[PDB]
Parts: structure tokens; sequence; C-alpha cells
RNA sequence: UAAAGUUGCUGCAGUUAAAAAGCUCGUAGUUGGAUCUUGGGAGCGGCCGUCCCCUGCUCGGCGCCGGCCCGAAGCGUUUACUUUGAAAAAA
């Protein structure tokens, strides 16, 4: 069941039993991470570089070709973003929705759905906070939120 | 029915049933040796590729994003290949 | 001559033998760049049920993934050397035991029980990879682990499955069959 | 069942279904006792003795009567493994 | 959500034997389901069982006779001395000449009967009869 | 007080008998997935049962040509839990 629906989906990716690498992947694990580090340095989440890898270079899993996952790998260089991605995408949300219903105050609709982005953001916050990958000072404001893109 | 070999399904009702509710996990997706009849070089596609996989020294674009599987271009082949 | 024991001792007059056989690998054959950094770390010579016999070779963890590149084609030659005898590749996993109330860093979870006795069953069976562990909890209350290994290798690797069961066995005491489901892939 | 001196003390020890075990009660009409006669393996005649079958009325009830006779005389040798 | 996976288990197995079926899927698996069975094996109330394993929790398949009248949880896992496992298997059990409490002792997960006999009692997990 | 399972932890009810907030978010409260040790060594009864073992470094007694076996302190993830012990006026 989702957290700000009824929907009772079930569309998961479902990752194969067998962790051992394929046959045919001839990249070796540090061109992999090569090839993720440009990947980043042309301004891409570990979402949108694990779909290009795994569409374009045959690469299923980064974590069974390599040890590790792409966050942790652009983490180690320091590549990685300094607030999480998915956190990052609910903040770009509200600021979007916001914006629409600057001028569009009769969208009660609108209103309604910015509670429930609202709720997501303040819900991960308080979980990043008990893992200190966001300063304890921080707190999502709206009045503060347009300077964080 | 009552006695059903929960333990040894059928692979006609194992491939039927939903992927996460098989015996044991098992994805619907498989890498495809998409080759266009242009370049030279063999590319590894992902079925449900969900982005445009060019020819890298561009001949053509290989595959088109849709709900499910991607559309190869018509013009290319493809192998399955498994390990 | 190979054979670099783990303790400050030294190996047998077998298992310098074996040492000497990869030496005897590398200054004639031509896998011999890939023979000159790889260590072996200690070999023993296990009697299985039956009149037959096998030898395990335990191996340095890190150097582990350089034997598997060249797996048969060494188990070919040391195979053929000690004729009627089985070879087989593992590392040398150390086993750290569970911190309990009485007894400092953290215990992995690569140096746990669990995690040495599967990752052997990995390395053990080589050529074929495991597509499945299931467990017969049988009426006496003991395990029979079943893994159920590939399809591809079954004619190449068939004949060492008894051979396989009785290694691991004697290094875990976990009783072990190896099957091969032939309806899937 | 028994005492302390070991005697059998209830006054009569139930069928109970050769499919699912469950004690087939005084009062269940629906219970069927079936008997399977057996054949000499040469001749193809009835020898005499049969491969007595008992179901509770309410697996009876349920339908799985047939599947589950079908069962214990597959696992009887009476029936065809193949099928 | 799923909160407490040995009652999602005895529910589904109970369930099944109810329906009369020779074998059951309960698929989530956990390491207290797994001692749990091989005490209700060891009484013979179910038949010798397997646990499937994939990379995530496993998933078990028992195989049933038609002995299990019940097994159930007792969620919350209230703690048990010694003195109060008779006033437990008087309300909880059926018999006195049969039926077991399973109570996770630190000795181990195991019946009532055997909690008496080691002098151990600890949390109940559950019943069956 | 029991009868009262008509106050319901054991143990009640909430479609229509009394009863589910109009709906949703939401903080304290409450509840929270799987996973981290096992095989055998020693011994007895007739394959199965009941026992001992699977942390380490200052002071002396069953002894030995600075230390080996062991005895007594002191540091040893932290709690709930269970078992034992001390202690807990009688009436």
């Amino acid at each position: 069941g989702r957290m700000h629906a009824p929907g009772k989906g079930l569309s998961q990716s479902a990752l194969p039993y067998r962790r051992s690498v394929p046959t045919w992947l001839k990249l070796t694990s540090d061109d992999v991470k090569e090839q993720i580090y440009k990947l980043a340095k042309k301004g891409l989440t570990p979402s949108q570089i694990g779909v290009i890898l795994r569409d374009s270079h045959g690469v299923a899993q980064v974590r069974f070709v390599t040890g590790n996952k792409i966050l942790r790998i652009l983490k180690s260089k320091g590549l990685a973003p300094d607030l999480p991605e998915d956190l990052y995408h609910l903040i770009k949300k509200a600021v979007a929705v916001r914006k629409h219903l600057e001028r569009n105050r009769k969208d009660k609709d609108a209103k309604f759905r910015l509670i429930l982005i609202e709720s997501r953001i303040h819900r991960l916050a308080r979980y990043y906070k008990t893992k200190r990958v966001l300063p304890p000072n921080w707190k999502y404001e709206s009045s503060t939120a347009s300077a964080l893109v | 029915p009552l006695a059903k070999d929960l333990l040894h399904p059928s692979p006609e009702e194992e491939k039927r049933k939903h992927k996460k509710k098989r015996l044991v996990q098992s994805p619907n997706s498989y890498f495809m040796d998409v080759k266009c009849p242009g370049c030279y070089k063999i590319t590894t596609v992902f079925s449900h590729a969900q982005t445009v996989v060019l020819c890298v020294g561009c001949s053509t674009v290989l595959c088109q994003p849709t709900g499910g599987k991607a559309r190869l271009t018509e013009g290319c082949s493809f192998r399955r290949k498994q390990h | 001559a190979k054979i670099v024991k783990p303790n400050g001792e030294k190996p047998d007059e077998f298992e310098s033998g074996i040492s000497q056989a990869l030496l005897e690998l590398e200054m004639n054959s031509d896998l011999k760049a890939q023979l000159r950094e790889l260590n072996i770390t200690a070999a023993k010579e296990i009697e299985v049920g039956g009149g037959r016999k096998a030898i395990i070779i335990f191996v340095p963890v890190p150097q582990l993934k350089s034997f598997q590149k060249i797996q048969v084609r060494l188990v070919r030659e040391l195979e053929k050397k000690f004729s009627g005898k089985h070879v087989v590749f593992i590392a040398q996993r150390r086993i750290l035991p569970k911190p309990t109330r009485k007894s400092k860093q953290k215990r992995p979870r690569s140096r746990t029980l669990t995690a040495v006795h599967d990752a052997i069953l990995e390395d053990l069976v080589f050529p074929s990879e495991i597509v499945g562990k299931r467990i017969r909890v049988k009426l006496d209350g003991s395990r029979l682990i079943k893994v159920h290994l590939d399809k591809a290798q079954q004619n190449n690797v068939e004949h060492k499955v008894e051979t396989f069961s009785g290694v691991y066995k004697k290094l875990t005491g976990k009783d072990v069959n190896f099957e091969f489901p032939e309806f899937q892939l | 069942m028994q005492s302390n001196a070991g005697e059998f003390v209830d006054l009569y020890v139930p069928r109970k279904c050769s499919a699912s075990n469950r004690i087939i009660g005084a009062k269940d009409h629906a219970s069927i006792p079936m008997n399977v006669a057996e054949v000499d393996k040469v001749t193809g005649r009835f020898n005499g003795q049969s491969k007595t079958y008992a179901i509770c009325g309410a697996i009876r009830r349920m339908g799985e009567s047939d599947d589950s006779i079908l069962r214990l005389a597959k696992s009887h040798g009476i029936v065809s493994q193949n099928f | 959500v799923r909160m407490n996976v040995l009652a999602d288990a005895l529910k589904s197995i109970n369930n099944a034997e109810k329906r009369g079926k020779r074998q059951v899927l309960i698929r989530p698996c956990s390491k207290v389901i797994v001692r749990f069975l091989t005490v209700m094996m060891k009484h013979g109330y179910i038949g010798e069982f397997e646990i499937i394993d994939d990379h995530r929790a496993g998933k078990i398949v028992v195989n049933l006779t038609g002995r299990l009248n019940k097994c159930g949880v007792i969620s919350p896992r209230f703690d048990v001395q010694l003195k109060d496992l008779e006033k437990w298997q008087n309300n909880l059990l059926p018999s006195r000449q049969f039926g077991f409490i399973v109570l996770t002792t630190s000795a181990g997960i195991m019946d009532h009967e055997e909690a008496r006999r080691k002098h151990t009692g600890g949390k109940i997990l559950g019943f069956f009869f």
C-alpha cells in the first residue's frame, strides 16, 4: 500500500537469484567506475547513472559487477550531491507546485497535493537527520526552498 | 486441487505467474545483441530499455522507449544472450 | 615453494610437492605469468565415503578471483598428476566467532559463520554456479541442503557432484547434495 | 485412550479420511467408503481382495474427493504412474 | 504492514490445514518460524518441511498431516515465569493430556514440557494441539 | 462482591439492535521485515538418549631445568527477560 494514495500497486523491479556477474560483460569494475565518474561529471543522479548504464552498456547492477553501489562510488571520490537526490526531487517538486499555486488560489487540489509533498519532505528530512547525512540545524522551509534548486 | 507440487512448479505454470509471486523471484527481462546493418559493432541493449540507445559512431538510433519492451528500429536484428 | 602457511610454520612434503607441481606448470606451460604472484596457503587430502579420495587447495582470498579465470585449465594438469583424485580451489575465509556477553572492532558480515559456509559453497563447484539453495529439514530435525547447480556444465562436472558433497561435508559438517534443475535454465 | 494399566478404554476407535486424516464422525452421512478391487497381473480378473479407501464428507462436499481417490490409487499402484 | 512474521506463518498453515491442503507455502521466512516448525515436527503435528533460499528472506513449504487442529501465535510475547506456565496451559491448551505452548527461553525455542525439566521460563511465542 | 463475557488484560461490542470521526495529512503515544555459530572432542545406558570443553593479562601451590599446567584478585557492549541467591516485622 502507497504512503499518500489508496493505491495497492505491485510494480516492483525483481533482481535475479544469481548475484554472480554474467559472462559476456567485458568491462572490468574500474572502467565501470570510470564511466560512472564520466556520467556524474555530465550532471546525472545515481538513478539516471544506473539507467544509462544498464541500457547502452549491458551492466545490470553496478553492485554485482563491482563490490559497491553507485552513490557510494560517487561519495568515495566526492562526486555525490550534498543533499540526497530523492529529497532534492521532492523539494524540486514542492517549488514547482508552490510556483503554480502563487497565481492559482482557486486550485484547492494543488494545495492538498502540496501538503502531501511537504509531508514526504519532512518525513525524509527526519530520516536523514537520524543518519546525520543532513545537519541537525537543517529544516526545509518553503520560503528558503527556491535557493535549493 | 488440494495436492499441488508447491516445490516443483511445472515451467508452463512458473512462466505464467507474476515475476514476484514465482517460487524463486525471477525477472521477465533479458539483454540483446542488437546490431544495425549500416554499422559494424554489436551494442548490448536492455529489453525494457526506457532510453534512446544510439549507435556510437552514428550510423542510426537503435531502440525507442515504450511502456514495456522498447521498439527495436526496422532493419535491426537481436540475439538474447544468457549465462 | 609456493605454499605460504598462514601461521609461522612449515607445509608437509605432500603439500610442498603440490606447490612444486604448480612451479612445474609455471616453468613449462604458457600460464606462467598467472602463477608467479598466485601463492597457496594450505592443501589437504580428503577421504570421502567409498574407495575415493579428493584433494582440496585453500587459497589467499584476494588471489581467488585470479584462480577463477584459470580454473579448469589448471585443474586438468593437477588432476592428471594425482590421477584418481579430484582437485578443487577454495579461498581461506577467516571465520570470527559470534561476539558474546563475555567478550575491539565490529565483526563484519564477510567474516561470519554463514557467509563463510555459503561463499565456500559458491567457489566449491566453480564451472557450474548455484541457481537456488533448498533445505530439507527432515523428520529427525537435521538439515539437508540441496544446491541446484547450472544446467550448462552438467556434462563437465556431474562426476565431481558426490566429491563436492563430501568436500563440503568434511569442511562444515553439513550434509549436502547437488542437483540439476532442467525445467527453467 | 489407554489407562495406567494400558487398557484400551474408549468404546470404539474411529475411522479417519484416507486423504486428510480428519476423523469421520458417527453422523457424517456424506462420508464415502470405497472398495477398489485388485487384479491378477497376467489374467486381469478380480482376485478377491481390495484396497479399501475412506473419505470424510467434508472433502467430498468440497468436490476434491475425485483427485483424493485418484492420488490414493496412483500411490497404491492401481493406476498408471504416467497417467 | 507485516510486523509479526510468526503470526502470518502459523495463521497461513492453520488456514491451509482447515482447507485440507497436503502442503502450504509460507512466503516470508524467519529463524523463529523455523525453530517453531521443528518443535511442531518433533511432536509429529506437521510433516518434514523445506526452506526455499532466495537471496532475500526465505519461503518455507510445509507438508501437513491432519493432526494439527490449530497452531497460533500469542502477540505480544508476554514473559512467563515457571509459576505462570500452569495458568497459560490451563487457559491456552485444549487439555493436560496433549497440546504444547512454544515459548522462547534462553536455552532455546521449545515446548512448555521441556521448559519444566530444563527449569527455564521465558517469552510465550505460541501454542499448538 | 459473585452471577457481569451487562466495562471485556484474560474477554465484549460498532452493516441493520447503542455504536466508525465527512475526508485526509500530521507530532508525541503505540507497533515495526529478513539477516550476524556451527560442527564435533571426552565419557556412560540399552541407532537414540544424560554430562565436561570450544575469550585474555598482577599475586602463589601437586610440580619442574626466565617460563610451561593450575589457584586468587581486577578489566571485560549496554538493558529488558528467565533461573538462583541474599534480604524482606509479627498478626
